[PDB]
């Protein structure tokens, strides 16, 4: 992990979702993280604010900020270019921006934040291959033709010895 | 007297899977509430065995894995073993993705009962030529070390001459994660191997044991020179990130004049070449320390 | 319909079930579960539960207490051992009355597997003999062999 949550925000108060990588507690902990970040603490600008040896990493874009949160050290750049490539990703995850086409592709987002990130691990680049990978895969349809027909062969055969028998 | 979870029902026989998504996202709204009352687990139960829909399954999971499992009913519904066994088919597939899938799902997973002969089915699936899956393996893997590591216990050095079998970077920089985790020992042995071979070397992987190495020596050392061989490969130094640890590292291990000089150094470039200001704040603060 | 195979799966009674479905045979461990295949004949299509009639899952099938629609029972022909005690649940079955919503076989398998009874010595053992508010036409297999089986379950739809 480098990660223990992952949490895509609008202005609200209310970061539009999040996923949880590991249970435990209750929301309070996220909950009270999501208190915090709609009161921003009225501070006025910076897209980043760590305190308390809590990143706090943001992004606005927009009237949405994207939210990671860390700790303990990190290298920077790499973790700026995931902001902004959460920036990069939505219109095509969830389609464009409004709560609610993600609303219908939470389920994709969800997937995206696990795919695209093991624990804190940058995986991959291109999200049409990232699409790929499951919901969109390859093998099974091999192994399904030949063996769903094979096994139809034995069927359909066995549909003339149920015919007559 | 009736019921709208009724009102689900038919839904879900009128679409089929595109119904049921529908009642999959207003039963997640339910059950992220916390919220339900039983019974769609009855049709969920006897629809499904017997049905695809890999997507719902995919939600549905999740749904699972989420939500309870040692639920009321049990522990299990009571069933999260017969059940399993497609799963464990699914999970056994020849199918790659949709195993690496279920592993990602695995990794979440922690169900016992029908771990076990999974225990057998997911040493199967390392051997698949597929990195994707595998990796999956060393997450889930490492689920089970806190879970019930025992539940493997051979596991440390399998790894490691595992290891020895590989060669993809991904999933060696996550061997080495969890490696250490059981024992860094075995690291070791295979860092005396790599020294060398390091500069040649991606990044991340190399990361990880700058980790390691710092804990064991307030308790106790003796050990420089094999390290220090490297080391000094090491102050070649030259990422972003890599500069990043590597004047830190040194820090860590070291202040003599000629220490404080070295990284002095290469934080002052740095900061001359830098450029987020967030960035450079935070050399300070060490600084600040220093 | 629902068809019920039940016994404990794991000996090829689940082989039985394979054989069927694909043609194949038990390369499974030895399964306790739900093992599912739909078989569509009339167009009702069989949902087959080939169910171990181990411990748990004998004891435990409550939500699949609901009506049925077809029996198979998949016999040891060398069991000859189980069948007395089963005798004494089937009675259970038979107290149950979704548990009288099927016209059906028993099948006996596994026949080249050591040997079988006498189709009547079986019958009244199981306690098979005393039915009728179901038929009760009487159809061995084998679990390598099995034929006019058909006819058992021709009558048997058509109930």
């Amino acid at each position: 992990m480098v990660l223990l949550a992952a949490a895509v925000c609008t202005k609200a108060g209310k970061a539009i979702v999040s996923r949880q990588f590991v249970e435990m507690t209750r929301t309070r902990i996220e909950g009270l993280l999501a208190a915090f970040p709609k009161l921003m603490n009225t501070g006025k600008q910076h897209t980043f604010v760590e305190t308390e040896s809590v990143r706090y990493v943001y992004q606005p874009m927009e009237k949405l900020y994207m939210v990671l949160i860390t700790t303990k050290n990190s290298n920077i750049l790499e973790d700026l270019e995931t902001l902004r490539l959460f920036s990069r990703v939505i219109p095509e995850y969830c389609r464009a921006l409004e709560e609610n086409e993600i609303s219908e592709h939470c389920f994709d987002l969800i997937f995206a934040f696990d795919e695209i990130v093991a624990l804190g691990y940058r995986e991959n680049v291109n999200l049409a291959q990232i699409r790929t990978f499951t919901e969109m895969d390859s093998h099974e349809e091999k192994v399904f033709r030949a063996v769903r027909e094979t096994q139809e062969r034995e069927a359909k055969a066995e549909m003339r010895r149920k015919a007559k028998e | 007297e009736p019921p709208s979870e009724i009102s689900l029902k038919n839904d879900l026989e009128k679409g089929d899977v595109k119904s049921k998504t529908e009642a999959l996202k207003k039963v997640i709204i339910m059950i992220l509430n916390g919220e339900k009352l039983p019974g769609l687990l009855m049709t969920i139960i006897r629809f499904v065995l017997p049905l695809q829909d890999h997507t719902i399954k995919k939600l549905l999971l999740v749904f699972w894995e989420i939500v309870p499992k040692t639920t009321p009913d049990g522990r299990l519904l009571h069933e999260m073993i017969l059940v399993c066994d497609a799963y464990r088919k699914d999970l056994q597939h020849p199918n790659e993705f949709i195993r690496g899938s279920t592993l990602r799902f695995l990794c979440k997973l922690k169900e016992a009962e029908l771990l076990e002969p999974l225990m057998p089915a997911i040493r199967a699936c390392l051997e698949h030529r597929h990195s994707y899956v595998r990796r999956n393996a060393v997450l889930a893997i490492y689920t089970i070390y806190r879970n019930f590591e025992h539940l493997i216990p051979d596991a440390p050095e399998l790894i490691h001459d595992f290891l020895v079998n590989e060669k993809d970077a991904s999933c060696k920089r996550n061997a080495f994660m969890m490696l250490i985790h059981a024992d860094q020992d075995r690291a070791l042995d295979y860092l005396s191997t790599c020294i060398d071979q390091v500069q040649t070397f991606g990044d991340i992987l190399q990361l990880v044991i700058v980790e390691l190495i710092y804990k064991v020596c307030h308790a106790n050392p003796s050990e420089r020179a094999r390290f220090i061989r490297c080391i000094y490969n090491l102050l070649q130094s030259s990422s972003p990130a890599v500069k990043y640890e590597a004047a830190g590292t040194l820090v860590t291990l070291s202040s003599a004049p000629t220490a404080i000089k070295a990284a002095a150094q290469c934080y002052i470039d740095l900061i001359i070449k830098e450029s987020d200001n967030n960035v450079k704040l935070i050399v300070l603060d060490r600084l600040v320390e220093l | 319909m629902r068809i019920l195979m039940v016994g404990l799966d794991g000996a090829g009674k689940t082989t039985v079930l394979y054989k069927l479905k694909l043609g194949e045979v038990i390369t499974t461990i030895p399964t306790i579960g739900f093992n599912v295949e739909t078989v569509q004949y009339k167009n009702i299509s069989f949902t087959v539960w080939d169910v171990g009639g181990q411990d748990r899952i004998r004891s435990l099938w409550r939500h699949y207490y609901r009506n049925t629609e077809g029996v198979i029972f998949v016999v040891d022909s060398n069991d000859r051992s189980r069948i007395g005690e089963a005798r004494e649940v089937m009675q259970r079955m038979l107290n149950e009355d979704e548990l009288r919503n099927a016209a059906w076989l028993v099948f006996a398998n596994k026949q080249d597997l050591p040997e079988a009874m006498s189709a009547a010595e079986i019958t009244e053992k199981l306690g098979l003999h005393s039915i009728r508010n179901r038929p009760w036409f009487i159809q061995a297999t084998c679990a390598t062999s099995g034929e006019g089986l058909y006819e058992g379950l021709e009558w048997l739809s058509n109930s």
